[PDB]
């Protein structure tokens, strides 16, 4: 069956905070992060089934890129050869370290690399002259409930963001027209797919930073394993096929402080919307991992009505959340490791 | 200035906007040449909210006929109340949808939506605030179904801020009135159930009972059904109209009726309904007609509370009452019939009060009810519908029109998972200490 | 002199407003059209009370208060009625639309539109006072209006006009009755909001004022006009010493004072025990002995809650009439005496005691009888402690399953600020518990 993994990476302090001097709320004793308000008057604990301390080299349990992937990814590429799907949220507000735990800088590489180089080295193995792999990779997004298709290099005009729309196949489930789907043979060809769709992805300079992801983002990767019938037939046989999906989401983004009117708070209200019902599905899956039947809602989003076979049955589900140890942002990671804390059950 | 703009598509939405224009028009004292003829002045303070005003006083009800053959047409003109309607208001075209989902929805409705958006946009940018729209339609037809949808589907695009009610006729459980209801219904609740916030669900049967069991009338004609349904139509829209102590409005009610946005099929009903004779042996009190509105024999959507739970219900009064006797009363049901509610909403009952009574009578009622029972109606339909879906009864009428198989498939599923959200809030069971 | 602000947000707030200005107009003389007839003997006097009515050169007395519900339809049944002439016509209706119950809504969404002009008239009506103290706001925790828009107010004047007293006058929930599925997401998330800036928060319930109609009263069919006319009664003997002479007179900073320990236990309860009908005038002595006792019964707390599941903590009694201080302290010495009457033993100097000479005035249509005396306790206790651990448990409830939570996000709102007002509340429960608990080092 399918229970989640929810993680949480608090990032180290900016050379401007510790040179600003900002303090410390986040704390941990290797099980379980602590926050502790500057007026040290309540204490809140969370628990979860991973905990990552990137604080300081220097402690004990200091938690790496090499040590992310080992922990939380790998294991979902392994399953992705048996057969099943998976896929991997990445939560996390501006200014916590969500592109550092998933795509990385130049050294340093997050989980896209390091997946994508492991997968293709572990094919070039694998693969006998008897057993064939071949990967089809997408890369849409989520505005208002629309989805937007971004690969496609998009001639300037009003905008070319055509309003595709989604299916459900009785066999393959729910699917989306239009998909540009594209061949992959080695990571360098992804960077250069992300890099094009990243650059057409929604941003806004809203007013907690000069550029925030007012989008989600799926970024799928289809493999398929074939091998040879010679009872007496050659194959277009047997395709065991996997998707395994990596999502870039959203921040939540309270709109008591940012007095945003117009679009921005329709987005803030799309995305808002999208992670209550992401979260409701997640607790209804780890309550059925829990001996429960329940109705997960798949039907109330469009994030979760595509995902629904790559988060359902034999699937493996994947959470990462970010944290920021400031105290200039308190009020974030409070909300942040509170939307995990409901996943871990 | 919270204005409605009635839809009216087909026979039966046609039939009761005949009938509620009629009863509206009482309660605010217009008569058939448009002009106020009453006696008192609250009246004309919130007339606004279904009618506009003209040169001569005059008041012209913000109705969009919808209708795509000219029998109704000609049946609302040559009527009681029919020259107060605006003429390029009155939308129609030939051919109709032949009982047809598709014809409606593809071929003729995608021919003439744009005239009914037209006139949309017209009546909606001459409201200084808009509330919601208001539609009555039959699925289990053609017109009324698809030619309904799409207007919703394109009216929740221009007007993602507004409330979209569906005051609908379903098909009934034991006798049919056209071969292809399934079908239709199936591919209608596919489109409200993601395009709606509060709909009604109104069912022929449950209107016959009533009309035989308590008003005692042997031979009721639609007249008689419709006089029902504009009774709760009425009673919804009552304390955007009149003052009240304890007031309401429709997003209230749809934020105190719907906890997931998926499950916005209602029961209506209303009281105090009664035989001409059996009027001199009755007392008008509140708990008469609380015993009379949460009784099954007076629903009007086929299904019985007894084989569900209810989720959230409610509860607009019309008259000079006491709020301590509504709620004792709204409290002694939850008590009593504790297994017919939800443990984990603690109140499921919203009271509205309004301070204006319909003209006959001291007091009056209406009542809205979210239950799992209306399952029933839905789980009907889908052994219904894959049965002929089995064989491709039907089918060659609807892929000729430029359908696909998958549509079908679709309206199914999602139909059935709706069924399953109903049932996962029906069986009662505990935790695990407390 | 001295001036206070009455700042009525929603219907709940309308609806009593029409009651205390109903009153006040009769206590001071002044008639529906503003006009004091009996100004013919002034010769000067202040007898057109400045605390609630401003005075204008053409002999007329407008109030100082303001209006606010996000509807139309019971602010125009002022402008309709037969207070049309004495009410400024800046009666602030917005109501395009209204909060819908929520929360959301009343905060953000169709709260904002309006605040800059609500302050703008607080500000107009600021500046035409010298002294002003307090700020007597009058609403309920289970609308939206009253929810939202009221903590958006008090945010707000924290910052505008800053160490000035609010003390809020507003509508409990109950336990059982309620005629809302959303009282107890609106309750914690305007309480989360409210309690670092209001002073004193005086609650009341519908379902004790019922029960009192009932029992004393002999009303079995009573209705919102007969609850808001006791309320009245309450808030004019907690504005009686700003108008009328007394011997032992109270400032609005003293309820502020005498009743706040801990400045997030400033949530007191009301009472108002010569509740009885005219034919009951009779057969009865009405003595300030047996209407202190009355106060103390749980049955006539105009709150649903024993506090003998409780402890007090402060009590203030204020009272009107025929008062000699010597049967007040006779009365407490009996109520010291009692034994199911505890007390904290951090607080032995418990009540605070105030007289003023005025009766109250009797409203024709009323139910309330011409009684020489009268008296008001407002009591701080641990045992609305329980209430509030009633609705944090309906929260658990239907928020696990995240019912009604898109329609707040819908208008604004995010999964989290839930968790931080019941966390909130679960540190307010912890520091009711934490008073009660028996002093040792
Ligand atoms: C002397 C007297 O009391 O006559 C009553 C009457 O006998 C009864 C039976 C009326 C009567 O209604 C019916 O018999 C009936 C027939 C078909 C379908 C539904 C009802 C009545 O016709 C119906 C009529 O109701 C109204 O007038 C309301 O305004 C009603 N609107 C209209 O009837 C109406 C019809 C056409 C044109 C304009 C207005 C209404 C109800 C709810 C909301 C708005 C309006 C009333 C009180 C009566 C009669 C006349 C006998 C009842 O009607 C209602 C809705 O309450 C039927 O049961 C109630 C109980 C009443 O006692
Ligand atoms: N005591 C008393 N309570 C009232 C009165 N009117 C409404 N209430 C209570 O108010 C609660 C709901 O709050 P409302 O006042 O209706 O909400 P609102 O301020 O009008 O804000 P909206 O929801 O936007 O209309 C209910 O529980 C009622 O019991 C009244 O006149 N007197
Ligand atoms: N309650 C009610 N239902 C009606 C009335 N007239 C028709 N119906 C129902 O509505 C359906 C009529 O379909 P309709 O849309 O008129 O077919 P169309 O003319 O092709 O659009 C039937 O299934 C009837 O059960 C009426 O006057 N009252
Ligand atoms: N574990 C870590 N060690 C060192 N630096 C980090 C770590 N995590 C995050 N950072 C720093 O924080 C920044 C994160 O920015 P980024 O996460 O891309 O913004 P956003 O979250 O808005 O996408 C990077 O510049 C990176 O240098
Ligand atoms: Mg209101």
């Amino acid at each position: 069956n399918s229970q989640v993994t929810v993680a949480v990476r608090v990032r180290p302090f900016s050379k401007r905070e510790k040179t600003e001097k900002a303090s410390q709320v986040v704390f941990t004793n290797g099980e379980e992060i602590t926050v502790e308000h500057p007026d040290m008057k309540q204490v809140y604990s969370f628990i979860y089934d991973v905990s990552f301390w990137s604080f300081d080299e220097c402690h004990p349990g200091y938690a790496s890129q090499t040590t992310v992937y080992e922990t939380l990814a790998a294991p979902l590429l392994d399953r992705a050869f048996e057969g099943y799907n998976t896929c991997l949220f990445a939560y996390g507000q501006t200014g916590s370290g969500k592109s550092y735990t998933m795509m990385g800088l130049n050294e340093e590489p997050g989980i896209i690399p390091r997946f994508c180089e492991d997968l293709f080295a572990q094919i070039a193995k694998k693969q006998t002259s008897e057993v064939s792999y071949h990967l089809e990779m997408s890369f849409f997004e989520v505005y208002n409930e629309k989805i937007h298709d971004l690969l496609v290099c998009k001639g300037e005009n009003g905008q070319r963001k055509q309003p595709l729309r989604a299916r459900e196949h009785p066999v393959s489930g729910p699917y989306v027209e239009g998909l540009s789907m594209n061949v992959v043979s080695s990571y360098s060809d992804i960077q250069s797919w992300l890099e094009l769709g990243n650059k057409q992805r929604a941003t806004a300079a809203t007013g907690m930073n000069d550029k925030s992801s007012r989008s989600h983002s799926v970024f799928t990767l289809v493999m398929t394993q074939t091998k040879t019938e010679v009872v007496e037939g050659e194959e277009h046989d047997h395709r065991i096929t996997s998707r395994i999906n990596l999502v870039d989401l959203a921040g939540s983004e309270r709109c008591s402080t940012a007095h945003s009117s117009g679009q921005r708070l329709k987005e803030g209200v799309s995305i808002n919307k999208s992670l209550l019902t992401l979260g409701k599905v997640i607790s209804a899956l780890s309550e059925q991992a829990n001996g429960k039947r329940v109705f997960i809602p798949y039907r109330e989003s469009t994030l979760t009505w595509l995902l629904k076979e790559s988060l359902g049955g034999n699937s493996k589900t994947a959470m990462i959340a970010t944290v920021s140890p400031a105290a200039s942002n308190i009020e974030e990671t409070l909300s942040t490791l509170r939307y995990a804390t409901q996943a871990r059950l | 200035m919270r204005e409605i703009v009635h839809i009216q598509a087909g026979q039966c939405g046609n039939q009761i906007g005949a009938k509620f224009w009629e009863v509206i028009s009482d309660e605010h004292g217009i008569d058939p040449t448009g002009s106020y003829h009453g006696d008192s002045d609250l009246q004309l303070e919130r007339i606004n909210v279904y009618y506009n005003e003209a040169t001569g006083n005059k008041y012209v009800p913000r109705a969009i006929l919808v209708d795509l053959e000219p029998g109704t047409m000609d049946s609302v003109r040559s009527g009681p109340f029919g020259q107060i309607f605006r003429p390029d208001n009155f939308v129609f075209g030939q051919s109709g949808a032949g009982n047809n989902w598709a014809k409606g929805h593809y071929t003729e409705g995608a021919e003439l939506v744009d005239s009914v958006l037209d006139v949309v946009r017209k009546e909606s940018e001459s409201c200084d605030c808009l509330q919601g729209f208001q539609l009555t339609h039959s699925l289990g037809g053609g017109t009324g179904s698809g030619m309904g949808t799409l207007l919703i589907s394109k009216i929740r695009e221009e007007y993602p801020d507004r409330i979209m009610n569906t005051f609908s006729v379903m098909p009934s459980p034991k006798v049919s009135d056209t071969v292809v209801e399934p079908y239709n219904a199936t591919l209608s609740v596919h489109q409200l159930v993601e395009n709606t916030d509060e709909t009604y669900c109104i069912d022929n049967e449950a209107l016959y009972d009533i009309c035989f069991r308590t008003l005692k009338l042997t031979t009721p004609t639609y007249g008689d059904l419709n006089h029902l349904v504009s009774a709760t139509m009425s009673g919804v829209t009552t304390c955007l109209r009149f003052p009240g102590q304890l007031n309401a409005d429709l997003r209230k009610l749809a934020v105190n009726m719907v906890p997931f946005p998926r499950l916005h099929f209602f029961m209506p009903g209303f009281a105090p309904l009664t035989s001409r004779g059996s009027q001199q042996y009755r007392a008008l009190t509140v708990p008469e007609l609380t015993q009379q509105m949460f009784d099954s024999k007076n629903m009007m959507a086929a299904c019985d509370p007894r084989h569900g739970r209810y989720l959230t219900v409610a509860a607009i009064f019309r008259g000079r009452m006491s709020m301590k006797e509504v709620d004792e009363q709204m409290l002694n049901v939850q008590n009593k019939n504790s297994s017919y509610f939800v443990e984990w909403i603690p109140n499921n009952v919203k009271t509205a009060v309004c301070d204006i009574p319909p003209r006959g009578l001291k007091m009056s009622a209406t009542f809205i009810g979210n239950s799992t029972a209306i399952q029933e109606l839905f789980k009907r339909i889908s052994e219904q519908f894959t049965a002929m879906f089995r064989r491709k009864a039907f089918l060659h009428w609807y892929t000729g029109e430029g359908m696909d198989e998958m549509e079908f498939t679709e309206a199914e599923s999602n139909m059935n998972d709706l069924v399953s959200e109903y049932q996962q809030y029906q069986d009662a069971t505990a935790d695990e200490q407390g | 002199m001295r001036e206070c602000i009455s700042i009525h947000v929603g219907q709940a707030g309308v609806q009593i407003g029409n009651a205390c200005w109903e009153l006040y107009c009769l206590e001071h003389g002044i008639q529906p059209d503003g006009q004091m007839p009996s100004d013919k003997t002034i010769g000067g006097g202040d007898d057109s009370f400045n605390t609630f009515f401003s005075e204008t050169g053409a002999g007329k007395h407008v109030p100082r208060a303001v209006f606010v519900d996000l509807e139309p339809t019971v602010i125009d049944e002022v402008r309709t009625g037969t207070y049309r002439q004495l009410f400024h016509p800046e009666q602030l209706i917005t109501g395009k639309e209204d909060a819908a119950n929520n929360y959301a809504r009343g905060h953000y969404t169709i709260g904002k539109e309006i605040i800059d002009l609500v302050l703008d008239r607080i500000r107009k009506l600021a500046d035409q006072c010298t002294g002003l103290q307090g700020f007597l706001v009058f609403h309920s925790f289970g609308g939206g209006t009253g929810s939202g828009f009221t903590s958006l107010l008090m945010e707000r004047l924290s910052v505008d006009y800053g160490k000035k007293s609010k003390l809020e006058f507003s509508i409990y929930p109950a336990p059982q009755v309620s005629t809302a599925v959303v009282e107890p997401y609106n309750s914690i998330l305007t309480t989360h909001t409210t309690l670092e800036h209001s002073d004193c928060a005086f609650m009341v319930d519908n379902e004790a004022i019922y029960d009192i109609c009932r029992r004393n009263l002999d009303i079995e069919r009573p209705t919102y006009t007969n609850l808001n006319r006791l309320i009245s009664q309450i808030v004019s003997s907690i504005t009686a010493s700003l108008r009328f002479d007394g011997a032992l007179n109270v400032d609005l900073t003293e309820f502020q004072t005498n009743l706040v320990p801990y400045p997030r236990i400033h949530f007191p309860l009301a009472t108002y025990a010569p509740v009885i009908s005219a034919e009951k005038a009779y057969h009865e002595q009405l003595s300030v002995a047996e209407i202190t006792n009355a106060c103390f019964e749980p049955a006539n707390q105009m709150v649903k809650c024993d506090p003998r599941h409780g402890k007090y903590m402060a009590c203030c009694l204020l009272y009107r009439g025929d008062v000699v201080p010597k049967d007040v302290n006779a009365a407490i010495a009996t109520i010291k005496t009692k034994r199911s009457i505890q007390f904290v033993d951090w607080c032995p100097t418990g009540f605070k005691v105030g007289i003023n000479y005025q009766p109250p005035t009797v409203v024709p249509g009323g139910d309330l009888a011409k009684v020489q005396r009268a008296v008001c306790m407002l009591s701080n206790t641990t045992a609305i402690a329980e209430a509030w651990a009633r609705l944090d448990h309906k929260f658990d409830l239907m928020y696990a399953k995240r019912a009604f939570v898109h329609w707040y996000v819908g208008e604004g709102m995010e999964e989290g600020e839930f968790s931080e007002a019941r966390e909130d509340m679960a540190a307010l429960e912890k520091d009711y518990e934490e008073v009660g608990v028996d002093s040792v080092e």
